[PDB]
């Protein structure tokens, strides 16, 4: 009989049951989305978007509902922290419920198409055989895609009839859903310009409508129909998989590097923001400005929003996880409660020292303190017998400005070392590790998990493209080569042109 | 009746010609002192 | 050690004390093992590429071979004609005995050296 | 529970060996 | 500068030498391809 | 005590190992190349501490 | 095969299986659009890559304001 | 040892679900013969 | 089993072959030699000579640290060797 | 407007076109001259 | 019968080196990748990107020469010759690491050309395209290691450099920083490569030692004819041998040769997946249960905890010289060391 | 309406069963340590 | 709620094992 890896080939010449299978697949995927949303709703804590945002909590579909304008629950909270909202029907819950109802309706349509497979629509009127006119179907579907792409850009993203999309400032402090005007100039190809996303869907939408009309009205050339086996539904599978893995690589990249469509309040910071000290520079910028305007050290640091300080912490860096460290980031370093303040280290001569920050590559890292010129002035030694730079010898102390420990100074060496060990991670936070029984080991963010899964699927779908493309072009020999293959045809010299029997010498 | 210049001729000399040139350059390098 | 992590321990310590990566006999071992995997995949793909059509598309092609049948189940000349054009003619075997001896000798000699 | 799980799987593989060897599909010539 | 021609001169002479010894035979090859 | 420094290495599943970390640990460096069959040990407990099973296997 | 009301309406949309335009048809025109799209993808890639740098195109989060 | 509690059910379904699939297919093959 | 090109064995045992290549091969070898012995290879590729890895009292690597000023950085390094 | 890197882009675009165009010119010429006999 | 068909005719002529349409992509890209590597390993330094000598011109030998990656400061720049970094200067382009992307990118397109070649020749000759399909495994390895892996990291600097010792460095980096030996996708790769090599040796030896006597000479190679219909060795005797030696044996020649395709291809695909994970530092670095126990119980020691001590040594001792752009200064007193050593 | 003609029997021979069970059991043996973590 | 953790696996196997038994017997009935 059929081998196990071929059971679904029974659909190749059965358009009705093919549609039934595709309906069942669509029912399952919509049902997943509804089920995942409800699970995330049942486990999400909305009480602190500053230190316990969604991306600390292992939320995966919640950010995608938020990205397109769903921000509130029927329970009265919203993800921006506003209370008393009435979102109407299109709450997180109502979106979830819609996908479940959609899944049920699709399930029933799958049954009907499975039973009533022999529809006259699927028969070639001339020959009576099942046949699909794939060139024209492409034009129809493409026209539809173009209408939807255009409508999505023109009505939803602009706010002309819809909510807009998530936009934010460059430091992810004040994001919200806002209508977005198209950017038509060259900065619309800037991945960080949200207006470009609007212009893309309007312009590409129109091009899709035009190309759709072309592909409905104009038959493919005989040369291309034969070369691409356009009578074989499997050529479509082959090219569709190629387009899909191309798309998967793109969304992996933009998730990892960041773009206007992967904001940091929904997915967490990127690793490159740690690499380039992106948030630390902005924080320093503000402290120096408060100092220029005459505020004191305590005042300048106390004006630093905790949300911005929390970005300057390596535990939110997505490149600090592990493959089998499961669950939300909160399960690792804990639920963040409060910024402890900015730690300032000085030696016994009053020189300000700086802790060398941990780079993302390192699971562990030594504690080394430097001066403004990069000279090592203190460390925690491994071998003690010949240590020159110990905290004890150098009289290192720590003082905190802003946050919970503002204005407190510590001098006892083991306490000072304890904060120095935390300062390699960036800004220092107070964590609740009891509530989730956190184990103290960094996990990655939804930005990390998304990128990982999609880059791996993309690679695997590359093989699918190769496989089904091979099957399309070599369909005649899938079961084996010709048992009467001419030995003169594979031996050298017989034919001038390889494989061409009419070029015999 | 054999041709002299062929696709084969080109592929051969595409490889062989810079190989000998590289071997002379590497041979000269053995006599460099610091 | 008789264990998985213990094996890696042995390896790491071996490299620190012998620089085995920089030893040519280990380098020959890698070529024996990389090349063995290569020629395994090559030979399997070339024979599989030239199986004579004996089944329908609803059945495993494997049922085209019967245990102990007297004729070969693939066309070696078609395999030779494909691979000799992929490289050039004289880089391809058309003696099955020579080919299978090469398949045996390459990873055996490579692994002798790394031993 | 994890010790029990590792040994269980190992024991299943040994039993599979037994059937694979002594209760194989017998190769029949031609 | 001058080192470039120094490097290139043996190659020119080699190519020039090869052209001389093969010129009559390349003639038959070319024009006989009609 | 693989290295003969009275620092035993846990190798087995019941003493806190998984399939990846578990091992039968090599015999003590204090033994060197000496033959260490069961009947050379004062007791099985000695023979297990010193890594006797490795040699047998 | 079973006829349906909806089937009869959609019938002409699935009635030209195998119909081709002769020879090469619009293949030259297609190649032109392919060439333009390639150049267009190159520009988009090299902007993102900072290999193509344009005035007033700051490829950075700081282009959010 | 403090191991992941879901590891057990994960392992059991990982074994049980694909094995049962294979067993179903085999037994129904034999009864065709 | 032949595609019409002249057999290699026939070519390299032929007198005319060795008449041409006993010249072309030493000329190419001598050319490559001069590429190095004149110092041209250092200049083309930018490869430091034994005396120009460091300035005399310097022990810092001239590591490129800017992407878009990289070219200028290398040039600044090179002037500090004279 | 026309930055240095945009000029380099055009430089690179032009060079590839030249390489591609020259390459296909030679291949078409040879293929015309040395046809197969049917 | 226009220019296209005439060009098709010429490209597909049976000659000593088949060209084809795929040759147009393959031959330039393969030759340039190969010539780039030879040019770089003969003449080009890594002083300005790595602080390393790496060419025969500088005194390196075949084991230590390399075309090294660009400086970390280049990010993932394509480093085009005409790009904003090199600005058309060939000399500076070499000094900034442009030959690395040159070779990696032309190598990538060369790999595509070769796999297209496998398809093209298979279609012309009339065989099934499984050799092409098998070549997907080398491609997945090349792209995941040389392209995807550095794209997830800070720059090309951390890709592999094209050299013998530089790849050895890459192996040891992955042990010390990723604990890559502990990764089950690598372990499946290992089983596929060693299993492939096993299959290669055992199948070759089996055929050669179940040969039929088809000639009288003591050299058995001469007694085979590539057009003979008959099997040159006994499947039946081979099957009985292995059944009695090992318990099981192959009985189906088609399955055997498919399996030989299947094992090493699948192994390489699996290791590629694990390197995609390592692009994000999504490592299988630790076992949480072991770390919890070991932190609380200083008498608990396994080969797992012993290997992490080795990784920690690797990191501290190689990082300053291996990542010179970070300007790591580790005073002697912070270096992890056991007693005496 | 005729019964669907595209239906086909499916087979898994005993050797395939043995190969598949060994794959699953060995995969489980390999991954279980990481599931427990 | 602080439920018994082995309750999930006990329930899962309670469903799966006899269900699979029945399905095996049913599918091999239909194919003969
Ligand atoms: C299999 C078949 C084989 C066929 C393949 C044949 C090979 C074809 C050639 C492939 C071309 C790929 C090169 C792309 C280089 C790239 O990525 O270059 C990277 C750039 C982004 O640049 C990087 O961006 C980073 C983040 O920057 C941002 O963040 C910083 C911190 O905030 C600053 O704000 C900065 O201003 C801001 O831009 C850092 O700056 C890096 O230094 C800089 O290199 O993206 C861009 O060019 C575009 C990236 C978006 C497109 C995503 C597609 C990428 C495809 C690979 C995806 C794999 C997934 C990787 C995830 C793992
Ligand atoms: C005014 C017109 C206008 C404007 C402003 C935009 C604006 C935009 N377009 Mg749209 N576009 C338009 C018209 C417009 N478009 C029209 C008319 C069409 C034709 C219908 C398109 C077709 C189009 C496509 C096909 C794409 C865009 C994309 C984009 C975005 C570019 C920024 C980005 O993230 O790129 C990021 C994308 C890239 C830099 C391309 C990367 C290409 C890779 C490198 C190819 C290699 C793939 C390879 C197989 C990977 C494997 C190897 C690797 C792993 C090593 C931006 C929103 C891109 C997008 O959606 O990104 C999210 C995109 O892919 N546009
Ligand atoms: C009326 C239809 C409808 C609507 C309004 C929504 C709305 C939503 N869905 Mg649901 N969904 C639906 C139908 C719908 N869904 C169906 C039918 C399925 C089954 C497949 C799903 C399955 C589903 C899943 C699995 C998930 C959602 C999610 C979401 C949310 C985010 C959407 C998003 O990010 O899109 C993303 C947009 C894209 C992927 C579009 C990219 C398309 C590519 C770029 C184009 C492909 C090529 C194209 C044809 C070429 C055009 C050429 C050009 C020239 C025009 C949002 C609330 C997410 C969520 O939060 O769930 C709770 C989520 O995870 N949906
Ligand atoms: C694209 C898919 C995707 C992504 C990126 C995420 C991402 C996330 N999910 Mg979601 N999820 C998804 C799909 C996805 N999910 C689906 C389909 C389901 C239903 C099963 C769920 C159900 C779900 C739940 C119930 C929970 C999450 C949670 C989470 C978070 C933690 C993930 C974690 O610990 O990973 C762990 C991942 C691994 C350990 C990797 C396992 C992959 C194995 C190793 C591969 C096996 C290889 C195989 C043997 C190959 C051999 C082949 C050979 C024979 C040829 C994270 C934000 C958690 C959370 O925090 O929620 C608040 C949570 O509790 N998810
Ligand atoms: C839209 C995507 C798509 C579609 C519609 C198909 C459709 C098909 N494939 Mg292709 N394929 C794809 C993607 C796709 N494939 C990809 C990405 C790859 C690379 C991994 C392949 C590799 C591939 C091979 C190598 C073969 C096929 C074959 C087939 C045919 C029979 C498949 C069958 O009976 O499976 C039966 C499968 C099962 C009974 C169980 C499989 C369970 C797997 C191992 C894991 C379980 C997956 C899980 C349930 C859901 C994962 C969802 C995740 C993707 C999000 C059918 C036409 C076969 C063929 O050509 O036959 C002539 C064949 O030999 N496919
Ligand atoms: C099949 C051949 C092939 C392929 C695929 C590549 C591919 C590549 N090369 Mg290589 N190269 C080749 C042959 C090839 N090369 C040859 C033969 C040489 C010797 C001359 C070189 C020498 C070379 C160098 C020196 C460099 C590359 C580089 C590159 C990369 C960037 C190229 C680029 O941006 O193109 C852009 C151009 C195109 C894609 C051409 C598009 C043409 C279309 C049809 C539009 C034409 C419109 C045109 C402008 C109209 C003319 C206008 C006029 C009237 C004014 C890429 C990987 C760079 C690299 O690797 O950096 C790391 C690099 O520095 N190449
Ligand atoms: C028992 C020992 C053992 C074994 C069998 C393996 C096996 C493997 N290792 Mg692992 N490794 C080991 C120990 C071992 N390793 C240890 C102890 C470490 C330390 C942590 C590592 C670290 C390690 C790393 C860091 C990597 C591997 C990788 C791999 C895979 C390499 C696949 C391959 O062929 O790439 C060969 C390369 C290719 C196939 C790419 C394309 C090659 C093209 C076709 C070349 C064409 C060249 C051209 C024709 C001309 C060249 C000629 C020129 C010489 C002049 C393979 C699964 C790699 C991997 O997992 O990849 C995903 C990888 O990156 N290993
Ligand atoms: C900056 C741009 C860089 C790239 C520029 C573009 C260059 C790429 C194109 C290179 C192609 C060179 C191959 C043709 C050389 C040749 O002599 O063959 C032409 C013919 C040779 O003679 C003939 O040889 C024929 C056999 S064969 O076709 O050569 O195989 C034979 O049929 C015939 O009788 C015989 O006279
Ligand atoms: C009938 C009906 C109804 C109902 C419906 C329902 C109720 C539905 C449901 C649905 C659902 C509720 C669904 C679900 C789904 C799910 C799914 C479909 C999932 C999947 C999963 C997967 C696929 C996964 C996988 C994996 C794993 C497991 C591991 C890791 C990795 C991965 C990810 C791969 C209503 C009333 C409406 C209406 C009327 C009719
Ligand atoms: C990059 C580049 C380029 C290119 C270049 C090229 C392409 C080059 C080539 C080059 C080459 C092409 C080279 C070669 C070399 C070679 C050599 C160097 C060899 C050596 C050898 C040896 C040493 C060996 C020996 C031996 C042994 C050991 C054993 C056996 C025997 C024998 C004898 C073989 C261009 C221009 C575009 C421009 C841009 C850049
Ligand atoms: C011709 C008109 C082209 C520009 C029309 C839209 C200009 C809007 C400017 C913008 O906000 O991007
Ligand atoms: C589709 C195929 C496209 C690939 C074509 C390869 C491009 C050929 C490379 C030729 C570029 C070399 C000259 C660049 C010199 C630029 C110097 C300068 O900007 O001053
Ligand atoms: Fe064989």
């Amino acid at each position: 009989g059929l081998p196990w890896y071929r059971v679904h080939t029974v659909l190749i010449n059965d358009p009705g049951r093919l549609i039934a299978a595709h309906l069942m697949h669509t029912a399952l995927v919509a049902g997943w989305a509804g089920s995942m949303a409800l699970y995330e709703l049942a486990t999400f804590d909305p009480s602190d978007p500053v230190l316990n945002p969604m991306w600390r909590q292992g939320m995966f579909v919640l950010p995608f509902m938020a990205r397109l304008g769903v921000t509130g629950s029927w329970s009265g909270w919203s993800i921006t922290g506003e209370t008393g909202i009435d979102p109407g029907f299109w709450s997180f819950e109502g979106v979830a419920l819609a996908h479940i109802v959609l899944s049920g309706l699709l399930f029933l349509a799958a049954c009907w198409h499975w039973v009533y497979w022999d529809l006259e629509l699927f028969r070639d009127p001339r020959t009576g055989e099942p046949a699909l006119d794939l060139p024209k179907m492409f034009g129809i579907h493409l026209f539809l895609a173009g209408l939807l792409c255009f409508g999505f850009g023109a009505f939803h993203l602009t706010g002309l009839f819809g909510p807009g999309m998530w936009v934010s400032d460059p430091y992810g402090l004040t994001g919200s859903v806002q209508p977005v005007a198209p950017e038509w100039g060259p900065d619309g190809f800037n991945p960080y310009n949200p207006g470009g996303v609007v212009a893309h869907h309007i312009a590409a939408g129109i091009v899709g409508i035009i190309a759709g009309l072309f592909h409905i009205l104009v038959r493919p050339p005989q040369r291309l129909y034969k070369a691409l086996r356009m009578g074989n539904i499997e050529t479509v599978l082959s090219s569709s998989i190629a387009a899909v893995f191309f798309a998967a690589f793109v969304v992996a990249g933009t998730m990892w590097y960041g773009s206007a469509t992967t904001p940091i309040e929904l997915f967490g910071p990127t690793r490159y923001q740690w690499d380039s000290s992106y948030f630390q520079q902005e924080i320093n910028r503000r402290v120096q400005a408060s100092l220029a305007s005459g505020a004191t050290l305590e005042e300048a640091w106390s004006a630093i929003p905790e949300k911005l300080a929390f970005y300057d912490y390596i535990g939110n860096n997505p490149a600090k996880g592990g493959l089998f460290r499961t669950g939300p980031m909160n399960k690792g370093d804990g639920i963040a409660q409060a910024w402890k303040g900015h730690a300032v280290f000085r030696n016994k001569e009053g020189e300000e020292l700086f802790v060398r920050r941990m780079p993302a590559f390192f699971e562990s890292f030594p504690v080394i303190l430097t001066d403004k010129n990069g000279v090592v002035k203190a460390d925690i030694p491994f071998r003690r017998a010949e240590s020159k730079y110990s905290f004890e010898q150098q009289g290192v102390t720590v003082s905190f400005y802003g946050g919970e420990l503002n204005g407190q100074t510590f001098t006892d060496p083991p306490t000072v070392k304890s904060y120095a060990r935390k300062a390699i991670f960036g800004e220092i936070f107070e964590f609740d590790t009891e509530t989730l029984n956190s184990d103290g080991i960094f996990r990655t963010s939804p930005r990390g998990w998304f990128t990982f899964a999609h880059a791996v699927f993309a690679l695997l779908f590359f093989f699918g493209h190769i496989w089904h493309g091979a099957r399309t072009l070599f369909r005649d020999v899938f079961s084996g080569i010709d048992p009467e293959l001419s030995p003169e045809q594979v031996e050298w010299g017989f034919y001038q042109k390889v494989g061409d029997v009419t070029t015999r010498r | 009746s054999y041709p002299i210049f062929t696709v084969r001729w080109v592929a051969v000399h595409t490889l062989a010609v810079p190989t000998i040139f590289f071997l002379g350059a590497i041979a000269a390098m053995q006599f460099i002192q610091r | 050690p008789l264990g998985i992590s213990g094996t890696f321990n042995f390896m790491i310590v071996f490299q620190a004390e012998h620089n085995i990566l920089m030893h040519p006999f280990h380098q020959l071992g890698v070529a024996g093992v990389f090349g063995g995997a290569l020629f395994c995949a090559m030979h399997g793909s070339l024979v599989t590429s030239s199986l004579i059509r004996e089944t329908t598309e609803t059945e495993s092609a494997n049922y085209g071979y019967k245990f102990g049948q007297e004729e070969e189940t693939y066309n070696i000349v078609a395999a030779h004609g494909y691979f000799g054009r992929l490289i050039f003619q004289y880089a391809s075997f058309n003696n099955s005995r020579s080919l299978h001896f090469f398949l045996a000798a390459w990873p055996v000699v490579g692994v002798w050296f790394t031993a | 529970m994890e010790t029990i799980t590792y040994v269980f799987i190992f024991a299943c593989i040994i039993a599979l060996f037994f059937f694979a060897i002594f209760f194989r599909e017998p190769p029949r010539i031609t | 500068d001058w080192r470039v021609l120094v490097v290139l001169l043996p190659v020119l002479l080699a190519a020039g030498w090869a052209v001389r010894n093969i010129l009559p035979y390349a003639v038959k090859q070319v024009q006989k391809l009609l | 005590d693989i290295d003969g420094i009275r620092e035993p290495v846990s190798g087995s599943l019941l003493y806190g190992n998984n399939i990846i970390t578990g091992a039968v640990v090599p015999s003590s460096n204090a033994i060197g190349l000496h033959f260490y069959p069961i009947w050379e040990a004062a007791s099985l407990d000695e023979w297990l501490y010193n890594g006797g099973p490795y040699q047998l296997i | 095969a079973r006829r349906t009301w909806l089937g009869d309406i959609l019938r002409p949309l699935n009635s030209e299986y195998g119909k081709v335009a002769p020879g090469w048809g619009t293949t030259p025109l297609m190649a032109v659009f392919m060439g333009l799209f390639l150049v267009f993808l190159l520009i988009i890639l090299e902007i993102y890559n900072s290999t193509l740098i344009l005035d007033g195109v700051n490829v950075s989060w700081k282009a959010l304001g | 040892m403090e191991v992941n509690q879901l590891g057990l059910i994960a392992t059991a379904l990982f074994v049980l679900v694909p094995s049962v699939f294979l067993i179903i297919l085999y037994v129904q093959t034999e009864s065709q013969q | 089993g032949t595609t019409g090109e002249r057999p290699f064995s026939d070519i390299i045992t032929s007198v005319r072959y060795w008449v041409i290549h006993s010249i072309t091969i030493p000329a190419l070898f001598i050319a490559g030699w001069l590429f190095v012995s004149t110092g041209l290879a250092y200049d083309v590729f930018g490869t430091p000579r034994p005396d120009s890895y460091y300035a005399q009292e310097q022990r810092s690597i001239p590591l490129v640290t800017d992407r878009f000023e990289a070219k200028q950085q290398v040039e600044t390094f090179l002037e500090q060797l004279k | 407007t026309i930055t240095p890197s945009l000029k380099g882009f055009f430089i690179g675009l032009l060079s590839g076109a030249v390489v591609l165009g020259l390459t296909f010119a030679v291949l078409i010429a040879i293929s015309q001259i040395d046809k197969v006999q049917r | 019968r226009g220019w296209f068909d005439i060009l098709d005719d010429w490209l597909k002529r049976d000659r000593f080196v088949f060209v084809g349409w795929s040759g147009i992509l393959l031959f330039p890209c393969a030759y340039l990748a190969l010539g780039g590597w030879l040019t770089g390993t003969t003449f080009v330094t890594s002083w300005y990107t790595h602080g390393l000598a790496s060419s025969y011109l500088e005194g390196c030998n075949f084991l230590t020469v390399a075309v090294s990656t660009p400086a970390n400061s280049m990010g993932h720049s394509l480093l085009l010759l005409w790009g904003p970094e090199a600005q058309g200067d060939f000399t500076r382009w070499c000094q900034l690491g442009g030959l690395w992307t040159f070779i990696a990118l032309h190598g990538a397109f060369g790999l595509i050309g070769f796999m297209l070649r496998q398809f093209e020749i298979a279609r012309l000759v009339g065989v099934r395209p499984y050799n092409a399909i098998a070549f997907s495994a080398p491609i997945a390895v090349f792209v995941s290691v040389f392209l995807i892996y550095p794209l997830g990291q800070s720059s090309w600097f951390f890709a592999p450099s094209f050299g013998v010792a530089a790849i050895f460095r890459f192996l040891l980096f992955f042990q010390g920083f990723h604990n890559w030996t502990l990764n089950p996708f690598h372990m499946m790769g290992v089983a596929g490569v060693l299993g492939g090599a096993l299959l290669c040796a055992i199948h070759g030896a089996t055929v050669e030692n179940t040969l039929f006597q088809d000639g009288e000479g003591a050299s058995t190679f001469r007694a085979f004819n590539p057009t003979q219909a008959e099997e040159t060795y006994s499947m039946v005797t081979a099957n009985r041998f292995w059944s009695q030696i090992f318990g099981i044996a192959f009985s189906n020649k088609r399955w055997l040769h498919f399996f030989m395709l299947f094992v090493p291809v699948t192994g390489l695909w699996m290791s590629a997946i694990g390197v995609v994970g390592l692009a994000l530092n999504l490592r299988s670095y630790d076992f949480i249960s072991q770390e919890i126990r070991a932190a609380e119980d200083p008498e608990f020691e396994t080969f797992y905890t012993k290997n992490l001590l080795l990784n920690e040594g690797i990191r501290a001792w190689m990082a300053p010289q291996d990542q010179p752009h970070e300007n790591f200064v580790f005073p002697e007193e912070v270096l992890p060391r056991g007693n005496a050593l | 309406m005729e019964p669907n003609p595209n239906r086909q029997p499916v087979e898994l021979n005993r050797t395939s069963l043995y190969l598949g069970l060994l794959l699953i059991l060995v995969l489980a043996l390999l991954f279980s340590s990481y599931f427990f973590n």
